[PDB]
């Protein structure tokens, strides 16, 4: 339910989705 | 023909290594990039 | 001998709960502990 070449990027999360969930 | 133009391989590069007095050993990690072009 | 390397962070050491409606675990002994919070 819930919805880039210029030197900006985003960085993964230390913690995944699936640490999160267990 | 339709071509797609995509910016090739770049991304903030990173260094990890322990303290100095430990050992000199380090490593490098090319982040968000497939560094196959190395 | 030593050398990096890499591997996946742990979530903490998995441990089993023998969980039933007949039975419940209670401390027997105990202790005293003194931790730190520097603010
Ligand atoms: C590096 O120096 C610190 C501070 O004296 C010490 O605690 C540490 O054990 C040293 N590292 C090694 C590998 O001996
Ligand atoms: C990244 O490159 C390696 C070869 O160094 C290849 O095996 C792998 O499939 C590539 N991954 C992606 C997502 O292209
Ligand atoms: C605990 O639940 C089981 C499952 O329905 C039941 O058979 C049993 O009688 C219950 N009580 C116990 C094991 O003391
Ligand atoms: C509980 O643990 C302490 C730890 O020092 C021990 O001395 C003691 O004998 C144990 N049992 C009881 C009933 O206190």
């Amino acid at each position: 339910k819930v919805t880039k070449f210029n030197g900006l990027t985003v960085l993964p999360p230390l913690l995944t989705d699936e640490m999160i969930a267990q | 023909e339709i071509l797609d133009i995509t910016p090739c391989s770049f991304g903030g590069v990173s260094v990890i290594t322990p303290g100095t007095n430990t050992s000199n050993q380090v490593a490098v990690l090319y982040q968000d990039v497939n560094c196959t072009e190395v | 001998s030593q050398s990096i390397i890499a591997y996946t962070m742990s979530l903490g050491a998995e441990n089993s709960v023998a969980y039933s409606n007949n039975s419940i675990a209670i401390p027997t002994n105990f202790t005293i502990s003194v931790t730190t919070e520097i603010l």
